């Protein structure tokens, strides 16, 4: 080529950190939604308790 | 006069009319680019297109404000501002931007002209 290589490399770095700007939320979710759902297993948990 | 040389290539450029068919003295011109007369002559001449492309350093900023002003057809811009941002980063081409614009529907060969040799930033602006 003769200008299809100098195009994408001061450009492409765009994908680069946008993968990384992936990342996150999905590991981010299930770790955060761990800690959580389970503190409802404890929710409902204590309902049993008290209530009986 | 056209393929003179240099010295005398300024003091006629001023003098030169007396009733022709000039449709080659602009085409010779423009075959023999010398920016300093394309004025000086075009300024009681005509056909600019043929004037924002033989020569570079461009017209300079000396050929704007004359020059989108008028208008015309599309393309001879595909070239220009698109050459610009590469090279030239005297923001000249922001200037000749809302410039060549000036249009009620183009935008289409507007754009592998402003990406191609990495843009962004001052066309995201």
């Amino acid at each position: 080529q003769a200008d299809r290589l100098t195009q994408e490399p001061e450009s492409i770095r765009k994908w680069r950190e946008e993968q990384r700007k992936r990342l996150q939320e999905l590991d981010a979710a299930s770790k955060v939604m761990e800690q959580e759902w389970r503190e409802k297993a404890k929710k409902d948990l204590e309902e049993w308790n008290q209530r009986q | 006069l056209a393929k003179t040389n240099r010295l005398a290539e300024l003091e006629e450029f001023i003098n030169g009319p007396n009733n022709a068919h000039i449709q080659q003295v602009g085409d010779r011109c423009y075959d023999e680019k010398m920016y300093d007369a394309a004025k000086l002559l075009y300024n009681n001449v005509s056909n600019f297109g043929r004037l924002a492309s033989t020569l570079v350093h461009l017209g300079e900023y000396q050929a704007a404000v004359d020059g989108a002003r008028k208008a015309n057809s599309t393309r001879t811009w595909k070239e220009v501002c698109f050459a610009c941002v590469d090279g030239k980063e005297f923001r000249l081409a922001q200037m000749c931007g809302l410039h060549i614009v000036v249009h009620a529907d183009e935008l289409e060969e507007l754009i592998n002209y402003y990406q191609d040799r990495g843009y962004f930033e001052e066309l995201i602006t």
